[PDB]
């Protein structure tokens, strides 16, 4: 929530580059919560 | 076999439909026509399309030299029944006295 949540974002130039684990996650919270309608994925199913 | 040269196009060749969402699998020798709205999200989806519905409309961006293990190849698979209904489609063999 926080990654989406931040004030400023990574550079284009100089995109900053971020690894997390050892945690939950879920798809529909994250749409929830921050809702938005310009997304579009490849080889991965939303629910999957 | 290859049919790069025969069914890519440079802009790319968005004529031969492939689907990835259905509530429901595949049986094995079966097909499914019915390009039903495909609600991936939570949230209930009508009329023609929505935001979070992935409908079964994709298709495959074939290109002539960009496709190198993304060619197109064009693949017949012969399935036949042996010995379990009286045999019509018969070998070149012939009949013997």
């Amino acid at each position: 929530g926080e990654v989406f949540n931040a004030t400023r974002f990574a550079s284009v130039y100089a995109w900053n580059r971020k690894r997390i684990s050892n945690c939950v996650a879920d798809y529909s919270v994250l749409y929830n919560s921050a809702s938005f309608s310009t997304f579009k994925c490849y080889g991965v199913s939303p629910t999957k | 076999w290859n049919s790069n040269n025969l069914d890519s196009k440079v802009g790319g060749n968005y004529n031969y439909l492939y689907r990835l969402f259905r509530k429901s699998n595949l049986k094995p020798f079966e097909r499914d026509i019915s390009t039903e709205i495909y609600q991936a999200g939570s949230t209930p989806c009508n009329g023609v399309e929505g935001f979070n519905c992935y409908f079964p409309l994709q298709s495959y961006g074939f290109q002539p030299t960009n496709g190198v293990g993304y060619q197109p190849y064009r693949v017949v698979v012969l399935s036949f029944e042996l010995l379990h209904a009286p045999a019509t489609v018969c070998g070149p063999k012939k009949s013997t006295n």
